[PDB]
Formats: structure tokens, C-alpha cells, sequence
């Protein structure tokens, strides 16, 4: 009746205003997530703010998302956008209409992306795009995504897509049915760092501080420490996408996660517009009701990694 | 006439000295990766009003803007970037960033003020980049709309500073690289309104030896076009289009001076384009004047 | 001092209102601001004049009170 379908109501008031609300309940993450969306979406930058919520309103109708939609549509409205743009995409120019296959792979696919996208995107013409014009957009892209795959995750209420999308029944193929992308020769903190710093420093700074909140997230209830099972979901959910560390034992991944648990993540990350209450409620049976919300920030962040490593490394092999 | 001292307080080498518009500003760029604006008070003597870090690496010039869209400076540095700042009431911000260049980037230039508000830059790797602001009330949201690409490594641009409808924008772009081969230096661009790309129009043959600077002439009531080239000497050439694809032009030579027995760094025009000022290795700057009879003399020899 | 209970009497202010009425009879013009600056200063009941003001064209609404240039609203 309250904020979520899932989280009882009286969990909530003891532990978009209602996914501010459903996300409050880890105060150190809240404000640094916070300050990177009102850095993407508000203060002034190398795209126009009404561009920047028509990318919005693309990257959240891929996972059929209403609710971000619908604030998107709604704030792009107000911002002296185009109402004749909402018909479809077939009514917007042709620079934004390029973006769209990027779109699918950041979304469903990210290892077939390649430095061929990113020469097609920046090749000489009428209608062109710069190197700073597109970071700030592929990092909006997956910001969009990752937001869309929590709040299906937590299940929030309330208070068409079909126009807005090429190619609707495109979908997530598993992996192994590729050469694999060892953690090691492209790393995060060592590499993209530094490119995302000199592209795009302000983001890139922010990006760091956020993804140092959702390591320091400790468990209260486990039963070894917290510093095993983090490692081992966000080593699961990374090989999902195909990257796969040397160090890690693969083995502990069953000793450590219910079979139950290896399902909500999946269902969460890849499909999440078919969780359901019951899938909620299989897992973590007798566990409190705030870990089920740190499950889905990791698994947020761990998305986002991925995608980006991924569009990084193409922008690399392209500008080498 | 009179010489007076400015204390600059620069930990390296001065690359490059501007003026604004209205004559009473300066800014001054150096390699210890600074920039630093001057002013001028009533009693006539120049004193610090900003300094401020401003890139990673050397900067090597330095431009301002036209007063129409409020005061705006851009800069080009070592580190392969182009930056522009505004003032806001008093400090100086930064507004846009320019990532696309693989190599360092070597001179910058705002475009003349009737085309709206464009930049160029210009590459050690050949490529020049156009980019414009479709909106002035937003002075972060550049487009990249043109990009040309030469054979050489580029060393300097220039605008054709001309107001008039009659003519066509164009863009001249100089090289510097020593090869034991003979190729032409020099290549003049243009812009075609019925296919809206640049096009080549000209190339300036007898310029072998490497270049270092070049400068269009303000033109303020003729129908032709003079451009001055810094080589080992001193040419001055005039380009005078023929009565009605690129437009046709009549490429002579009007001027040659080895005075300086030495190497020509810099060039400069005045206001009226009526006297050309050089800068050489000896040390000293020279004015060259022109007569009724179309002969180029000499005017003074300025020392530090 | 008075509370401002007793200076909402309308008595008060109608001596008030004729004596800044016989400041401009005589032309007495920097006097009658001088004292409506010590007036406003005490009373805040009452309100300074009304007059106009500018108005965005994009908008319709008011340029009073981020380039320094541009309209506060669009
Ligand atoms: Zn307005």
C-alpha cells in the first residue's frame, strides 16, 4: 500500500519519491548515488538537457520500465523539449538515431561491442558526434539501465515504450552458448580510471566515490565474514557477462549461495521484468528486510562495471 | 618610440601575446602550464588582475573572443585539449573541454564575428577541426561540424578577416616539417554554399622552406586579398579572384625581405592593414610600409 | 515603539499620510524620502509603492528577483 509491493509497509516507516524512500535505508550510498544523478541529468554540460532526458526516456524503455518513463516524459516536457519528439523515433533527428544500436549491446549484450560502433558513431559527416558529446551519453545509457533493473527488482509502485525502440525482441543469449575477458589485462581503478578522467573528469570522480560505497556495506546477520560472500556474488555476476578473474576460486561460488539466491540475481539482472513476489520471497527465508535491498545495490554496480569496462575498452582500441 | 618593462613573474618562456577588442586588456601564456591577464589603469601602467593554472602541459597560445558574446579566452596546450573560460562576477571558469586530437595540438582561432561563434584547431598530426555554439545563451555546448585533413604536419591557421557578401569564408593552414624533398607549405581552403563542405582553392608553389607563421590582411574597403608568410624571409602575396566549384584565383608575389639574416618567428598586422611588423632571431622588430607606386619599404627597426 | 496594535488604528495613519501630503505641497522631495526610510524601518505594516516592472517575452513572467544576460526562467 505504502512505497513497495514487496517491503511490507510497517518494514519501511521503521527502517520519484518512493524509490528515494526504498533506497534511503543505506544513508552513505543514497547521497553519492544522488550526486551523480544530479550531476548527469541537471547541471549544464556538453549536451542540451532535453537531449539528455530523450536518452533517458530510450535507455529506460528497454527494459519496459513505466515508472521512469513516465518521470522522464514528464520532466522533458518542462525542460522546452519538442512535444512532436513523442510520437515516436522516427521523429527525432538524425543524430540521436544512432545511438540506438549501442543501445541493444550496452543492454543485452555487452561483449559484441567493438571499435567498429565506435568509428561508425564518430565517422565524418552531416550529422556527427564528439568524444565528450558521447561519454557523457554512454555513461547516461547505463546509468538508465541499472536504475530500471533495481526498481523492477524491489518492486515499487507507482506515484507506448513500443514507439521508442528498434528491434523489440532482441533479448539476453547466455554466454557459452567468444574469447573471455581476463580482470586482470583491463582493469577499473588502473585503467579506465584514467580515461574516464581525462574524457570526462567530473563523472569519472564521481563514479569512483560511488563505487567505493557499495564495497564498504558491511552484513549483519551472516551466520566467514562479510568480505567472502560480497566477493563471491559480484564474482558470479560479473561472470554472467564473461569476465572471469585469476585469482578467484570458482568453487566456493555453491558453498557460499543458496541455489535459490543464484536464480534472483539472474532473473533481477538479466530478465527484470519477470520478477515476482514469490521469487522474492524464496531466498534469505528467515533473514532481515534490509539485506534484500543491498543484494540489488550490489548487483547495480556490478552491472554497471561490466558495461562500461566493456564500452572503455572499444574506445581504447579504437583511439590506439 | 618608448620602451617600458613589464614584470611578467613567468617560471618559463612567454609562447604568445594577445590584445582584446577594445585595446586595454592582454594576456600572456607561458610553459610553466599558466595563463595570466593583464590590465591597464589610468595612470598607463600595466598591473595583474588573474593567474591561474590552466593545463597539463605547455600552453602555446592564447585568443579572445568578440565583447558581443562576453569575455571568453581559449587556449591550446601539449597535452592535446582546447579549453574555453568566461568571467563571471571576479573570476575566470571553465566552460568546455576538446578531447578529439591524437597529437598536440598547435594554434587556435576564433572565427570573424558575422559567421557567429566558430573555433579552429589545428594538429601536428594534419587534421583541422571546425566546431561551433548554435546557442550563445549556453556557452558549454560546442558541435564539431567540419574536419579537413592535410598531408603535412600543420604549424598555424589564419581567417580571412573580410566582412564583405561577396566572398566566400576561407581558412589558410601552413606547415613546418623539414624533409629533404620540395613540397608546397602553404593551402588555402574555401567554402562552398551549394555542396556545404570546404574545399581546396589554392596552393602556394614556390613556399619550400619551413613556415612559422601566417596572417591575412584586414581588408576594410578592397575587392582582393594579401597574406603575409613568416619563412627564413619575409613574402607578402595577393590573391585577387577572376570574373565568374572553388573560385579562381591570380596568385603573385609583391614583397621579399632578407633583412633579418636569420629566422622569421612571428608576423602581425595593424588595425587598418596598412603595416606589417616581423620578429626575428637577431632580436629586433621591423615595419614595412607601401607607397602609391606598390613599392614595400622599410618604416623603423624597433630593439629590446 | 508603539505596538502594533495602535498603529493599526486608522488615525495614526491618516496624520501620517497628510503630513507626507503637506511635504509635497511644499516641494520638499529628499525630505519626504528621508522619512519614509524611518518609517519603513519602524512599521513594517505598510507596503512601499506599487509600480511596474519587466516582463520576459518567451515566459510572461517577471525578470526581477546562469548567465547575468538571460531570462532567470528559460
Ligand atoms: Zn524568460
Amino acid at each position: 500500500r505504502g512505497p513497495s509491493a514487496f517491503i511490507p509497509v510497517e518494514e519501511v516507516l521503521r527502517e520519484v519519491d518512493n524509490l528515494a524512500v526504498v533506497m534511503g535505508l543505506h544513508p552513505d550510498y543514497f547521497t553519492s548515488f544522488w550526486r551523480l544523478h544530479y550531476l548527469l541529468l541537471h547541471t549544464d554540460g556538453p549536451l542540451a538537457s532535453s537531449w539528455r532526458h530523450y536518452i533517458a526516456i530510450m535507455a529506460a524503455a528497454r527494459h519496459q520500465c513505466s515508472y521512469l518513463v513516465g518521470s522522464h516524459m514528464a520532466e522533458f516536457l518542462q525542460t522546452g523539449g519538442d512535444p512532436e519528439w513523442l510520437l515516436g523515433l522516427h521523429r527525432a533527428p538524425e543524430k540521436l538515431r544512432k545511438l540506438s544500436e549501442i543501445n541493444k549491446l550496452l543492454a543485452h549484450r555487452p561483449w559484441l561491442i567493438t571499435k567498429e560502433h565506435i568509428q561508425a558513431l564518430l565517422k565524418t559527416g552531416e550529422h556527427t558526434w564528439s568524444l565528450a558529446e558521447l561519454i557523457q551519453a554512454l555513461v547516461l545509457l547505463t546509468h538508465c539501465h541499472s536504475l530500471s533493473s533495481f526498481v523492477f527488482g524491489c518492486g515499487i509502485l507507482p506515484e507506448d515504450m513500443l514507439c521508442f525502440v528498434e528491434d523489440p525482441t532482441f533479448g539476453y543469449e547466455d554466454f557459452t552458448r567468444p574469447p573471455t575477458f581476463r580482470a586482470q589485462d583491463y582493469t577499473w581503478e588502473d585503467h579506465g580510471y584514467s580515461l574516464i578522467q581525462r574524457l570526462y573528469p567530473e563523472g569519472g570522480q564521481l563514479l569512483d566515490e560511488k563505487f567505493q560505497a557499495a564495497y564498504s556495506l558491511t552484513f549483519n546477520t551472516i551466520a566467514v565474514d562479510t568480505s567472502v560472500l560480497r566477493r563471491a556474488i559480484w564474482n558470479y555476476i560479473h561472470c554472467v557477462f564473461g569476465i572471469r578473474y585469476d585469482d578467484y576460486d570458482y568453487g566456493e561460488v555453491n558453498q557460499l549461495l543458496e541455489r535459490n539466491l543464484k536464480v534472483y540475481i539472474k532473473t533481477v539482472a538479466c530478465y527484470p521484468e519477470k520478477t515476482t513476489r514469490r521469487m522474492y520471497n524464496l531466498f534469505w527465508r528467515h533473514f532481515r528486510h534490509s539485506e534484500k535491498v543491498h543484494v540489488n545495490l550490489l548487483l547495480l554496480e556490478a552491472r554497471m562495471q561490466a558495461a562500461l569496462l566493456y564500452a572503455l575498452r572499444a574506445i581504447t582500441r579504437y583511439m590506439t | 618610440f618608448v620602451a617600458r618593462s613589464i614584470a611578467a613573474d613567468h617560471k618559463d618562456l612567454i609562447h604568445d601575446v594577445s590584445f582584446d577588442f577594445h585595446g586595454r586588456r592582454m594576456a600572456t601564456c607561458s610553459s610553466d602550464q599558466s595563463v595570466k591577464v593583464w590590465d591597464k589603469s589610468e595612470s598607463g601602467d600595466w598591473h595583474c588582475t588573474a593567474s591561474w593554472k590552466t593545463h597539463s602541459g605547455s600552453v602555446w597560445r592564447v585568443t579572445w573572443a568578440h565583447p558581443e558574446f562576453g569575455q571568453v579566452l581559449a587556449s591550446c596546450s601539449f597535452d592535446r585539449t582546447a579549453a574555453v573560460w568566461e568571467e563571471i562576477v571576479s573570476h575566470w571558469v571553465k566552460r568546455t573541454t576538446l578531447v578529439d586530437s591524437r597529437t598536440s595540438v598547435t594554434d587556435v582561432k576564433f572565427a570573424p564575428k558575422h559567421m557567429g561563434l566558430m573555433l579552429a584547431t589545428c594538429s601536428a598530426d594534419g587534421i583541422v577541426r571546425i566546431y561551433e555554439a548554435p546557442d550563445v545563451m549556453n556557452l558549454s555546448q560546442w558541435s564539431l561540424q567540419h574536419e579537413i585533413s592535410c598531408k603535412l604536419s600543420c604549424s598555424c591557421i589564419s581567417w580571412n578577416p573580410s566582412s564583405s557578401r561577396a566572398h566566400s569564408p576561407m581558412i589558410a593552414v601552413g606547415s613546418d616539417d623539414s624533409s629533404p624533398n620540395a613540397m608546397a607549405k602553404v593551402q588555402i581552403f574555401e567554402y562552398n554554399e551549394n555542396t556545404r563542405k570546404y574545399a581546396k582553392a589554392e596552393t602556394l608553389m614556390t613556399v619550400t622552406d619551413p613556415v612559422h607563421d601566417i596572417a591575412f590582411a584586414p581588408n576594410l574597403g578592397r575587392s582582393f586579398h594579401i597574406l603575409a608568410i613568416a619563412t627564413k624571409d619575409v613574402r607578402i602575396f595577393t590573391l585577387k579572384p577572376v570574373r565568374k566549384g572553388p573560385t579562381k584565383f591570380e596568385i603573385h608575389i609583391v614583397a621579399q625581405f632578407d633583412n633579418h639574416n636569420s629566422q622569421v618567428w612571428r608576423v602581425s598586422w595593424n588595425i587598418t592593414g596598412t603595416v606589417l611588423a616581423s620578429s626575428g632571431d637577431d632580436g629586433c622588430v621591423r615595419l614595412w610600409k607601401a607607397n602609391y607606386m606598390d613599392n614595400w619599404k622599410c618604416t623603423g627597426i624597433l630593439k629590446g | 515603539g508603539s505596538p502594533l496594535d495602535v498603529l493599526k488604528d486608522e488615525r495614526v495613519q491618516y496624520w501620517i499620510e497628510n503630513y507626507r501630503n503637506l511635504l509635497d505641497a511644499w516641494r520638499f522631495w529628499h525630505k519626504r524620502a528621508e522619512f519614509d526610510i524611518h518609517r519603513s524601518k519602524l512599521d513594517p505594516s505598510s507596503k512601499p509603492l506599487a509600480q511596474v516592472f519587466v516582463s520576459c517575452n518567451f515566459c510572461g513572467k517577471s525578470i526581477s528577483y546562469s548567465k547575468v544576460t538571460s531570462c532567470p526562467g528559460c
